[PDB]
């Protein structure tokens, strides 16, 4: 995905703690730091209505 | 201004703040810049240029100091000088050589090995000068040098539509004066790179690499942008060095790279200014965009590091989409494309410029002859003399007047046509633009032309779009940029204040109309006014939201289409058409100024310098046919000589004709000779002729002109044109050519004009292939003579010889040349193009007597008469304003204002409330004559001789029919219109062959007049003829009459033998492929079925 | 009578929130399946009282201070100009979902003539988000964008059965890319 | 005197001009992006010719 978009525009929707996969991640920063180190935002969401 | 011009009143109603500048004056100013002259010097001193420099010290300066490797030895040149001219302009003429000055310019030579020095006058070569009159004499011929418009050095922003993915890619190029090509660009995988010297592309983290950046600096100074960071992240390269090499690599493949050169091929390349530089234009550029080096003055010519980045930068953030950038330490600036149409991007080089761009070539090959000489020398003796190689210079100055396209003959049809001639700004030429760049794109008009370039003149033939004319009130700048003036507005009142804008600047600000209404101060009375914006956009806006206003309507237009009367009443098309024919009416042997025109004939008659001005103020002591004798009040004497029926470059009459006579007293600047189209001083380049519109027994059918015999037995139409034949002879192997009165096998009376030299007497009548001049030759002689071509004839009016045996400069091989000048009246005839000022042209369909046109009820008959059929549909009725008011003119008016003036009038200034008979008036184009006003003054017309009023209120008359005699049904519209004869004759137009000279190239008939060529049977009439299923036609224009040489002369004999044609068949190209194909073992048989 | 979407009065649509209304009440959305409304939601850009009428019941749920807080979260995540890499997550019943649609309608309306030519790349285990796009940016959605499963990347190709999980953790992580190298050096 | 000009020139103009006029205002509040406006003003004056 990085290879195709080199802008590195991305809006990354997911919840680690709901992971099926075994490769699927495990934390933002393994996956993120390699392209955009310390670039990328992180929003978290806190309430459960 | 005019000290003695005749009195036209006008109908302007705005007041001129600004006169019209020196018409010529970009020819005269720009070669008196690139000479350095005193006026240029003390007018560039004044502007606030500080030390003004010359072209020549310009490029002298750059060239010195000229010096070895050792920088032992050096030479340098200063002080330009030049000598008093060697001939006459009417000399230089006369013999065929070049107006031409010496040049000198002191050259000193310093070895430092000894510390001596040794000052020397070095003869540089007649330097070509240009006259008066913005011309170049060159062997004899008068030549223009057509300014060239070109993109100004700089750097230049653009996004394209990639043809693959359809996506938008943003580009960056840096254009310098001289030097390599720099481009930066935004692939459609958004990844910056850089080609340099337009070599292969490259990632652009490379060439920062290569001027010392690391990758610190690299992502402090970008990062904003993700892309740059990607490039750099995705870059096989690190170091400097890396970067060096790779760029050698790159540039210079396969030959071994060293850390020697790594540095010096990039500084060399782009910064060192001996290779390198922006030519102080592209600098200025530069800064004004990119916000770099703001404030201070160009101080260095050659491109910088902070430049590049600053592209970079630049790139990279109208790729983002941003509006507006700011480079560290630099003034913010807007992002945004560059449109390389914008006159604030194209400049123009000047004939200074183009002559100064050649001396410098010449000046290059010097330098190199000398830095090659200076080592093969005692430098113990060498002098400055010594090392100069002057071939180079002159060389190239003599080949830029020659074979070069701008270098262009003298437009010498009539004066019109010679003034706009100058006033040309031509986009092509070497450097200008190719065949395979912009085609339609670059012909528009585009919003920034408006008051630089007018956008209605432009030739009828290939290069529409391509050569404009430059407009009344323009200038050029220093850099080359037209200014045009505005006068200066605040707080709602236009200020008397005139400043002269560039299209950049002129964009940032709101321009309002000529025709504002405004009070006696200058307050707009209008709430709202009529403007244009930034990108060209017309508007209406509040008055007080102006900064500057046109100073006359006459802003955009050019001297001819000023030139055209009630303009704004005609369409752009038929204007353009009118504009051009204008340039090609050929002069009468009577000029007569129009009836009715604009204010504009006088000032461009004068600044065509056609006519003769009185050099300072005196009493005309002796005038005659050829020269005029002025008594100055100063104690001076002038004589001034005059033209008489001489040859222009077109073969039109360019007679000077004197308008004094003894004893009158002449204020300076006043006329005292009309040029070939000129009646006291203005344009005269047609004829006022009474017109009627209307239908005529269908002889004006599809725009063809009835014409009264009045204009063949009057000679209103008539005109001198003038043909020149010119002969030489020469060595050959066999002898030398000979010229005698004796010609072999000839008869007694063809060479009874002749005279003891073989050469036909001057005023001796000649005719088709009458013997001008006789030549005998080696084949016992053969006879070699000079003869009139094919339909000429007039009168020998004119031998010049030239000899080598008088030390005549003929070429090399010829022994001596003749011309002679044939001179003919033409009449006016059926088939010659006529045409008015408002693009109505039509050909002579008939040509009746007197007693059968028209004629008014006093019996007056018309001159012409015009189909009516043709004026509406092309939206040209600005003829029809002209007709009733040329009416007006040609008979006084008389305005009653008994009860007061009438509401029509109001606006008449008080000289137009009556006017005598045969009266001249000025309408200019965009402030004249309103409908109106002409409305009340076709009702307020003087009666005839007989005490009435023939042409009513509505501008029609009763006219009688002169073949039947009676009174034509109903009124026709009849006036005086101003018609010109158009350099379109039938007489050099009728070409015939029935058999003539062939190609040997492929021996078919030759093509042209003058070749005595045949007619095209195109492919697509073979198609026509295919349709009519005319075979035999077909295949006869095909084979006998092109290519087969035994048919052609077969039919030929049985034609002359009056025997039925033969059957052409078997042809020779047939024959020559059946031997081919025999050739190749095929048995190819012909049947017979 | 009718606003394009691109005019200036209708850029609150695309950027008001509740935490920052832009002179607006309620947001109201039809979905149409052609030249019919098949049915309407609304939002309240500001508190809600639970009558109105919304299918993700986002109005009834938030109706059932804190919620001011839920509000401020949304619309930081919502405005953040960013323009780059920006990560939203959120435990069950958080509603990161309508936060992501809000905030990827909201960058796609702020920069549509920066991404008018590119095209916006969709991907997950349903099109739930370009449904989002095509029923608020059809200019978008129905031409430009594009929509891929982990198993559609390549294209022509469309693979959707999963390897074991084991041979899959090797084959998903850059440690098996030498082998890939050693594979074309074997 | 034959090329006549109609007396219901300088009326419908006018009329037409004020809903230029309009068209403008809309354009001023944001109600009209600038390729839509210049649209409406040419289909007005296309009516008004």
């Amino acid at each position: 995905l990085m290879r195709r978009c080199p802008r590195r525009s991305f809006t990354i929707v997911g919840d680690l703690a709901q992971r099926r996969s075994p490769a699927g991640a495990r934390s933002w920063g393994a996956m993120l730091d390699s392209y955009v180190p310390g670039r990328w935002v992180y929003k978290s969401l806190s309430v459960n209505y | 201004s005019v000290p003695g011009a005749p009195n036209r009143v006008s109908f302007a109603k705005l007041r001129e703040p600004l006169e019209v500048p020196g018409l010529l004056d970009v020819q005269t100013d720009s070669f008196e810049w690139l000479v350095g002259s005193d006026r240029w010097r003390q007018a560039a001193i004044d502007r606030g240029e500080e030390n003004p420099v010359g072209g020549l010290e310009e490029v002298l300066a750059e060239l010195s100091p000229i010096e070895d490797f050792s920088g032992s030895m050096s030479l340098s040149f200063s002080d330009p000088r030049f000598d008093e001219v060697k001939a006459s302009v009417d000399e230089c003429k006369d013999k065929d050589m070049t107006y031409a000055a010496p040049l000198f310019v002191t050259a000193e030579f310093i070895n430092n090995n000894t510390g001596e020095i040794k000052s020397q006058t070095v003869f540089m070569g007649d330097f070509p000068m240009m006259t008066e009159k913005g011309t170049f004499i060159i062997n004899g011929t008068e030549r223009v040098v057509v300014s060239q418009l070109v993109r100004s050095p700089g750097v230049y922003f653009d996004e394209t539509i990639d043809k693959s993915t359809e996506k938008t890619l943003h580009s960056v190029k840096v254009i310098p004066g001289r030097g390599a090509w720099l481009e930066f660009d935004v692939d459609k995988r958004d990844t910056v790179g850089v080609r340099i010297d337009r070599k292969r592309r490259q990632p652009v983290t490379v060439l920062l690499k290569a001027l010392g950046w690391t990758n610190e600096q690299i992502v402090e100074r970008f990062g904003f942008s993700e892309i740059m960071m990607g490039t750099l992240e995705k870059d096989t390269t690190s170091g400097t060095d890396e970067a060096l090499l790779d760029i050698y690599r790159k540039l210079r493949p396969g030959e071994p790279p060293t850390k020697e050169s790594a540095q010096t091929l990039l500084e060399n390349l782009f910064f060192k200014e001996k290779r390198y530089d922006l030519a102080r234009v592209g600098r200025y550029k530069v800064n004004k965009k990119l916000g770099l080096n703001a404030g201070k003055p160009i101080t260095s010519s050659t491109l910088t590091e902070e430049d590049v980045v600053a592209t970079i930068e630049y790139l990279v953030r109208l790729h983002e989409g941003q509006t507006s950038m700011t480079v560290p330490g630099g003034v913010e600036v807007p992002v945004e494309v560059d449109d390389i149409d914008h006159f604030g991007n194209r400049r123009l080089r000047t004939v200074g410029e183009l002559i100064q761009n050649q001396i410098r070539v010449g000046l290059s090959r010097m330098e190199r002859v000398v830095r090659e000489r200076m080592t093969t020398q005692d430098v113990e003796a060498i002098t400055p003399q010594t090392l100069i190689n002057i071939r180079p210079v002159v060389a190239a100055i003599k080949e830029f007047f020659g074979t070069s396209q701008l270098s262009q003959f003298m437009d010498q049809n009539n004066p019109l046509s010679g003034l706009t001639h100058k006033r040309r700004l031509s986009a092509l030429g070497p450097g200008g633009l190719s065949r395979e760049r912009a085609g339609l794109e670059v012909r528009d008009v585009h919003p920034s032309h408006y008051g630089r370039m007018c956008p209605i003149e432009t030739p009828e033939g290939p290069n529409i779009g391509l050569i404009g004319s430059l407009s009344v009130y323009a200038r050029v700048n220093p850099f080359g940029f037209i200014e045009t003036p505005y006068r200066k507005v605040e707080n709602g009142v236009v200020t008397d204040q005139i400043d002269y804008l560039t299209a950049d600047e002129e964009d940032r600000h709101v321009v309002a109309q000529a025709n504002s209404p405004t009070d006696e101060n200058g307050r707009f009375t209008e709430d709202r006014v009529m403007v244009r914006k930034k990108g060209g956009e017309v508007e209406f806006v509040s008055a007080d939201q102006v900064d500057y206003m046109d100073v006359s309507p006459r802003q955009m237009v050019s001297v001819a289409t000023a030139m055209i009367p009630f303009l704004e009443h005609d369409d752009a098309n038929r204007a353009l058409m009118g504009a051009n024919m204008q340039r090609q009416a050929v002069p009468l042997v009577r000029s007569e100024a129009p009836l009715v025109g604009t204010g504009m004939e006088l000032r461009a008659a004068i600044d065509a310098g056609d006519v003769v001005v009185a050099d300072k103020t005196g009493v005309i002591e002796e005038v005659s046919a050829d020269y005029i004798t002025v008594m100055a009040d100063d104690g001076t004497r002038q004589s001034y000589r005059l033209r008489k029926f001489a040859r222009s470059n077109h073969g039109t009459c360019a007679n000077q004709r004197p308008i004094v006579d003894a004893g009158q007293r002449v204020e300076a600047g006043q006329v005292i000779a009309d040029g070939p189209c000129t009646q006291n001083g203005e344009m005269a380049l047609g004829k006022n002729l009474l017109v009627a519109i209307m239908p005529w027994e269908g002889h004006n059918y599809e725009d063809a002109i009835i014409l009264s015999n009045r204009l063949v037995e009057e000679d209103v139409l008539t005109s001198i044109h003038i043909e020149e034949h010119e002969i030489d002879a020469r060595d050959t192997k066999l002898g030398a050519e000979e010229i005698t009165r004796d010609i072999p096998n000839v008869s007694d009376e063809v060479l009874a004009d002749l005279d003891e030299r073989g050469i036909v007497r001057i005023g001796a009548e000649v005719r088709d292939g009458d013997i001008l001049v006789g030549k005998v030759t080696p084949k016992e002689v053969r006879d070699t003579s000079l003869k009139v071509p094919h339909g000429e004839s007039g009168k020998v009016i004119g031998i010049r010889v030239f000899s080598r045996e008088d030390d005549d400069e003929l070429p090399a091989g010829v022994n001596e040349l003749v011309r002679v000048y044939v001179a003919q009246k033409r009449k006016i005839s059926d088939g010659d193009k006529l045409a008015g000022r408002h693009g109505n042209k039509g050909v002579i369909g008939k040509i009746l007597p007197v007693e059968d046109m028209p004629f008014l009820p006093d019996g007056t008959p018309v001159d012409i008469i015009l189909n009516t059929h043709g004026v509406p549909r092309r939206m040209n009725i600005g003829q029809i304003l002209e007709t009733h008011l040329g009416w007006v003119a040609k008979a006084g008016w008389n305005i009653d204002v008994a009860a007061g003036v009438p509401d029509w009038a109001s606006k008449l200034p008080e000289e137009l409330y009556s006017a005598p008979a045969d009266s001249t008036v000025a309408t200019p184009v965009f402030d004249g004559a309103q409908e109106g006003e002409l409305a009340g003054l076709l009702g307020s017309t003087l009666p005839n001789r007989d005490g009435e009023v023939m042409v009513d209120a509505d501008g029609k008359s009763t006219l009688f029919d002169g073949r039947s005699g009676e009174p034509f049904p109903y009124p026709v519209t009849v006036g005086y219109m101003y018609i010109l004869k158009l350099h379109h004759l039938v007489d050099d137009k009728i070409h015939a062959r029935s058999t003539g000279p062939y190609s040997m190239i492929t021996q078919q008939p030759l093509g042209g007049k003058a070749q005595f060529g045949g007619q095209r049977f195109g492919e697509m009439e073979c198609w026509a003829m295919q349709a009519y299923g005319a075979a035999y036609t077909l295949q006869e224009l095909l084979t006998i009459k092109s290519d087969d040489t035994v048919g052609r002369v077969k039919v030929y004999e049985a034609i002359v033998k009056g025997e039925n044609i033969p059957e052409p068949g078997i042809p020779e190209s047939f024959k020559v492929l059946l031997k081919e194909l025999q050739s190749l073992c095929l048995n190819v048989e012909v049947l017979s079925s | 009578l009718l606003l394009d979407w691109r005019a200036p009065m209708a850029r609150p649509f695309y950027v008001a929130t509740a935490a920052n209304p832009e002179n607006m009440r309620r947001r109201r959305q039809f979905h149409t399946l052609g030249r019919k409304v098949v049915d309407f939601t609304d939002e309240i850009l500001g508190r809600p009282t639970g009558a109105e009428h919304d299918a993700t019941n986002d109005a009834a749920l938030l109706a059932a201070d804190i919620v001011a807080t839920i509000q401020a979260e949304q619309d930081q995540v919502i405005r953040l100009d960013h323009t780059g890499v920006l990560v939203i997550e959120g435990g069950p019943g958080t509603g990161k979902t309508v936060v992501a649609l809000h905030r990827v309608a909201y960058l796609l309306y702020t920069y549509r003539k920066q991404m008018e030519r590119h095209g916006v790349l969709v991907v997950g285990p349903t099109p739930a988000f370009l449904d989002h796009i095509g029923r608020v940016l059809p200019s978008l959605g129905e031409s430009d964008a594009v929509f891929m499963t982990p198993g559609d990347f390549v294209p022509g190709l469309h693979v959707t059965a999963e390897d074991t999980p084991e041979a899959a953790e090797v084959k998903g992580s850059l440690k098996i890319l030498d082998v890939l190298k050693a594979a074309v050096a074997d | 005197a034959d090329v006549l000009v109609p007396p219901q020139k300088q009326e419908i103009l006018e009329r037409h001009e004020a809903e230029a006029d309009a068209i403008e205002r809309k354009y001023q509040r944001g109600a009209l992006n600038h390729t839509e406006r210049n649209e409406s003003l040419v289909k007005i004056w296309q009516d008004a010719t």
